[PDB]
């Protein structure tokens, strides 16, 4: 009597999407016919007799990424109608998303997600996936957002956003949009996890020893992500948490719900079992700084509290017991009106493991979601790439002519400016 | 009633009581699984002295083991016998000493004590009359000759009315295995002689001399060293645990053997001993024990009794014997070697008659005198003392763990002190 | 300034400042500049050059940062 | 619970790691597979289930011997990540390997250090080995003990490093390099071995009667060498000896600390069994000039103190017997402040041979360690040869231009003056 709903938007979004869900229907013992050859109803549905549906909905503009789905192997499983697509994309533009094109599929979508929820009887949330730096991506999930706040209002909902790395780019305007779409989640969304690219390309290089990946080996990373965190909904465990005992953890205030994630271990089958992968040396190399999921790092900044997620065989003395030694060390410091940070969970399920992929299989795993003071560098470059082309009004025209009018960049400046200074007053002792 | 701890302390300690317990289990016949199984009656009456009685039936020894390194009691434990001790008692460390006298007295002996003090306070409290402790340990070691001692002290302050035995192997220069002995030597003489009520000296030599001479074994080892210093042991608490002419505990040995307070360092001797071939050409009568028993080479100690005046004499005589022959062969050895006796207190001889003899033999004398002669033992201590010092050798080891060279100038005129107030009664006349 | 000094602080046991390095060498070339390196196990500085004198009068506040050795 | 990490950085420190790595899996009866077809965990490591891994790492930067190592029979039994690599040799440059390339790789070895050191519990010490006149050998091994002797501060720490020969050499450059080195572990390390290859050629020719050695012989014979002072840790035996109880027996002042080591016997099964290798002419042989391990001559200094290992079925007696007649010869004079300056220590495990070796099956061998006022003609004459060169500054230039000023060279050249006039100081009489 339990249940979430994914909401899958833009290119990556669906990209990771089918990530997570080679992942539930294999952890889960369904076919990819959707076929069983009572933990599937957090995220599944049943039919009556046969098949499970997933609670999830895919949107895009652009058709093609649809199209692929719709042909490969799960073309069975998901609903027909529930693939909403469009006809022209925003083309990396955020107005167009926003205002021109958006608009018009916004309300099937909201359709959809009424349909299902009403079937729903315990809901504990939404989910909601999105590359930050595309036009309809950003754009749609900023109308989405939106639209939920007021029509369902204190529901839970969680965002996995892909910010820009700090050098390394795919476009050239990724800044603006993604200025402008942190400034509509930063109001309307309880969690957002930081999930560049770059530094999830050093973990893989350096611990799956991949010299050459592709965006299917990072998916699958965050698929397994998602799956330790939502674990403890679905399978029985010695201390539960739930997803609406998050904000009451380690969101301090309103304004700062912004974190960076970590997972522990990363290892190929080649040399896994050669070490004994205790729980103490996991979950060192969870707060490692070259082990965050973002490229951020900590030792800049203080902690401001540490939720993190055991599942496997892992014995409550041992968490203590390395709890302990991280509080010992001199290079990890919490903030001074925290006298205790870590909220710990621990499952019984050991993770998944997905054939043909790149982990292998283990008996214990570490998931950690930390909030912390450093993470302000991001937004200061972002910053600093947004006014170097803003100065000459750069690109400008291009959002303008899409119905946006000329101030709505500069009160987006404004709101960082003020979530910066926000970060600065909240990392000062007393 | 009336019944003594053992504590024991050190790698040589352990040794040494590996096979004093052995030897108090085969006298009266405990088999190495607790389970009494012997012939005579008397063997269960005073059972009390040495061994507690749990549930089932079994037998346990009240013995305390501790050292600075898990070692020497994770092999005394696979040894036989070796079950009979309780786990609990067993207290180590984790880091050890390396012979270093200021590591095991000041910086890792005194952290650890205090569980090791907290069984012993155990034992102590609970017993019914308690007569008093003994302690084996080494002089030539540093966890042994600091933690020990240190120990006497906090056992003094505790129980000032209670007698205390120190059974103390001092480092010959010899038979030297060890560098550094003279420093923890002499560090450990100047605390032995102000807290302990009784101290026999026990040396390698002479245990050497003895096999090499007496018994004529081809290859002495620690094991026949060991058991002969076990023999002797048990040789001296023996009427406490059986029925005799004339019983006398330690306490009336310590009234009539220690003539001043701070005379109290016998040297011990064992008899008979005789070679395997010539065990059946001897006849054991009185007279051959007591030739035995005055014979220079007897002695435990490489000090040569001739060298100087007995101040009073002991012998424990064993088996079921006529007094009065005991009586004037007594005198008789005392008339026939007047030059050697200190003629201001006459009559200087104590003797014990305990009708139950060892097992195996029929007669046996156990022999404890306080001479003069011991005095030749701390000069040459002293000598070697005195030569290493004057260069400063060594001296940064000890003074890096908050000792300085003030504690070594007192410990060095403490010693001296005592060896001249020792020898100023040799030639006191009166 | 307070964040530096305690991250220093936290690194090293000892600080010494060295001022007014006075070289005085029994004979100077008059055509050559000497300059002062000064150096320990943890890092070096270097003083300005100066034209060779019979007396030459380096300025500057050297602060040199000590963990264990004080040479 | 005592355990103990190998250093090996270096050609030469690989190649005599290979050798000692392969005696130990020998001794402790594993494959070279790892796997065994509880004194294995002072070197190795339980994996749970199976294989053993040794508490060894591996350092280098010319990457040809690490590429043998990762090929040979020996792939399956380190772990992959624990064989760091470079990818630039320093080419004889200590400069190189101290200033410019080495800084580079020395964090990954730090953090592969405290990956190794969180697992143990009892740790013991460090051991390291480095052929000295190299660049990168001299030079990491600097910076790895200078940042270990901050980052662990009283952990004891071991150095085997191999000198030139009087007048063998296969560089032109090594003088340089050594006596900087020597300057850098003067006052880092706890105890520096001597082991030119001369005297060890000179061993093998006149015992081994081999007349065309390589390599391989001479790290047979320091492999043995290790495992003669390691044994005390891992076997039981009638007298035990530590790593920590070193300082306090052979170091009288804490700048000296560098002594030369002997074995016996070295004898061949050709003709080892026609003589009864009794324990006197074995502590004969270990005594004689021409069995040194360096190529220094005894009779030319005084000795500070002896610590001399044995093992088989030697017993403590035969042992003092044979330290009484070394005492008595004239041609061996020791330091007039040691009176005693012997250290003794007895194991039962006889020596194990390594198939299609040199040495034979013996049941008694003497390995020693002392510490002797000659050791002072080999820095006389490294001091002469870099004097030769540094009077017209040959060779400055590969090493100025490379990071390091100009008058380090001359610090080394007064630590080693002091050293000297320290030398002759202590072994003065008094
Ligand atoms: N982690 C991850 N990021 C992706 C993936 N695909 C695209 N991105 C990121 O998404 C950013 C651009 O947005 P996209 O998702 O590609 O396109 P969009 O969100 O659909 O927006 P449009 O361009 O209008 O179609 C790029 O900068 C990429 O970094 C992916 O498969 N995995
Ligand atoms: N005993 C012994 N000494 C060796 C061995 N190999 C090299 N050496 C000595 O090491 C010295 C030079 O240092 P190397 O170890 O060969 O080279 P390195 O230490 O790696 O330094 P680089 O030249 O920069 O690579 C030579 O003078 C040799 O005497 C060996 O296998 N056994
Ligand atoms: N009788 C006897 N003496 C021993 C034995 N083992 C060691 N010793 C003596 O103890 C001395 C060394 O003491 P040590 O082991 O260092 O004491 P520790 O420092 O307390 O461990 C040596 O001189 C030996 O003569 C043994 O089994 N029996
Ligand atoms: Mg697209
Ligand atoms: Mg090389």
């Amino acid at each position: 009597m339990r249940e979430v709903i994914s909401i899958h938007v833009g290119q990556g979004g669906i990209q990771v999407g089918n990530a997570c869900w080679e992942l539930f229907c294999l952890e889960h013992g369904i076919q990819p016919d959707g076929q069983m050859p009572d933990a599937f109803n957090t995220f599944f549905s049943e039919t009556g007799a046969g098949k499970h549906v997933p609670r999830a909905v895919f949107l895009d503009l652009e058709p093609t990424v649809i199209d692929e789905v719709r042909t490969g192997t799960y073309r069975q499983l998901f609903h027909p109608e529930q693939l909403i697509s469009g006809k022209e994309d925003a083309a990396n533009n955020f107005a167009r998303g926003h205002y021109t094109i958006g608009k018009e599929i916004v309300d099937l979508c909201l359709d959809r997600i009424r349909k299902l929820a009403d079937n729903c009887t315990g809901l504990q949330g939404f989910l909601v996936f999105n590359s930050v730096g595309g036009g309809t991506g950003s754009g749609l999930g900023s109308l989405l957002l939106e639209r939920l706040s007021v029509d369902y209002g204190k529901k839970s909902k969680l965002g996995f956003t892909i910010y820009p790395s700090p050098q390394v780019s795919t476009a050239v305007v990724e800044p603006y949009n993604s200025i402008l779409s942190t400034h509509s989640l930063l109001e309307h969304t309880d969690v957002a996890v930081m999930l560049d690219n770059e530094a999830i390309y050093d973990i893989c290089r350096r611990n799956l020893d991949i010299e050459r990946p592709t965006y299917t080996n990072l998916n699958r990373l965050i698929a397994q992500v998602i799956s330790s965190l939502t674990a403890s909904l679905r399978f029985d465990g010695a201390l539960n948490v739930d997803i609406t005992e998050f904000q009451t953890n380690l969101v301090p205030y309103p304004r700062i719900h912004f974190m960076l994630s970590s997972y522990a271990p990363i290892i190929s089958a080649e040399k896994a079992y050669h070490e004994q992968l205790s729980v103490a040396e996991i979950t060192n190399s969870a707060f490692e700084p070259a082990n965050m999921m973002a490229k951020c790092d900590p030792r800049h900044g203080k902690y401001m509290a540490c939720s993190m997620m055991y599942r496997g065989d892992v014995v409550p003395k041992d968490v203590n017991a390395s709890i302990a030694t991280i509080k010992t060390k001199r290079t990890i410091q919490f903030v001074d009106w925290c006298p205790t940070g870590f909220k710990v969970g621990i499952n019984y399920q050991p993770p998944t493991v997905v054939p043909g992929g790149d982990l292998a299989k283990v008996m214990r795993a570490v998931c950690m979601i930390s909030n912390s003071t450093a993470i302000a560098e991001v937004f200061s470059r972002l910053d600093h790439k947004f006014d170097l082309m803003y100065a000459k009004r750069a690109f400008v025209h291009w959002y303008v002519g899409e119905g946006m009018e000329e101030g709505e960049f500069s009160e987006a400046r404004e709101d960082l400016a003020a979530l910066e200074k926000d970060y600065e007053e909240v990392g000062i002792e007393t | 009633m009336r019944e003594i701890v053992h504590i024991q302390g050190g790698q040589c300690g352990n040794q040494i009581g590996a096979k004093f317990w052995e030897v108090i289990s085969d006298e009266h016949g405990i088999d190495p699984t607790g389970t009494y199984h012997g012939d005579s009656d008397l063997q269960l009456e005073r059972i009390n002295v040495y061994y507690n009685e749990a549930t089932g039936g079994r037998y346990v020894p009240r013995a305390i083991l501790m050292d600075l390194e898990p070692g020497t009691m994770d092999s005394v434990r696979a040894g036989p016998f070796g079950q009979l001790f309780r786990p609990d008692n067993f207290v180590f460390g984790q880091t050890g000493a390396g012979n270093n006298w200021a590591k095991g007295h000041y910086t890792e002996g005194a952290e650890l004590i205090d569980s090791v003090l907290d069984v012993v306070r155990k034992e102590a409290e609970g017993c019914d009359c308690l007569q008093g402790f003994q302690i084996t340990h080494s002089l030539g070691g540093g966890t042994g000759s600091g933690m020990g001692t240190l120990l006497i002290s906090k056992v003094r302050e505790e129980y000032p009315d209670r007698i205390m035995e120190t059974f103390s192997v001092v480092p010959s220069p010899k038979v030297s295995d060890t560098v550094v002995e003279p420093y923890n030597a002499t560090l450990s003489v100047h605390q032995l002689v102000e807290n302990a009520d009784e101290c026999m000296v026990i040396d390698n030599e002479a245990l050497y001399d003895i096999c090499f001479r007496t018994l004529k074994l081809t290859t002495p080892t620690y094991g026949d060293l060991n058991h002969l210093v076990s023999a002797a042991m048990s040789g001296v608490t023996c009427c406490l645990r059986f029925p005799g002419q004339l019983n006398s505990d330690l306490r009336k040995l310590a009234v009539n053997l220690i003539p001043f307070p701070r005379l109290h360092f016998f040297m011990i001797g064992f008899a008979p001993l005789t070679s395997r071939g010539s065990q059946q050409y001897r006849a054991l009568t009185v007279p051959e024990l007591t030739q035995q028993m005055f014979d220079a080479k007897n002695m435990m100690c490489a000090a040569d009794p001739r060298h100087g005046r007995y101040l009073t004499a002991s012998a424990l005589f064993r088996g079921r014997m006529s007094t009065k022959e005991v009586d004037e062969q007594m005198l008789n050895v005392q008339n026939k070697n007047s030059s050697y006796f200190v003629e201001w207190i006459p009559n200087n001889i104590k003797s014990s008659i305990c009708d139950i003899p060892p097992k195996g033999l029929k007669m046996a004398v156990t022999f404890v005198g306080n001479s003069t002669a011991i005095q030749e033992m701390f000069k040459r201590v002293a000598e070697q003392f005195t030569a290493m010092f004057r260069r400063k050798a060594f001296l940064h080891w000890y003074t890096g763990e908050g000792m300085d060279e003030m504690e070594f100038t007192e410990a060095e005129s403490n010693m001296n002190d005592l060896v001249s107030e020792y020898q100023q009664y040799q030639d006191a006349t009166a | 300034n307070k964040e530096q000094i305690k991250q220093i602080k936290s690194k090293y046991e000892s600080c010494l400042t060295v001022t007014n390095l006075q070289l005085s060498l029994d004979s100077f070339k008059p055509e050559a500049y000497y300059y002062l390196k000064i150096r320990n196990s943890n890092g070096s500085h270097k003083t300005t050059p100066q034209n060779g004198g019979a007396s030459m009068m380096f300025q500057g506040d050297f602060d040199i940062y000590f963990r264990g050795q004080k040479i």
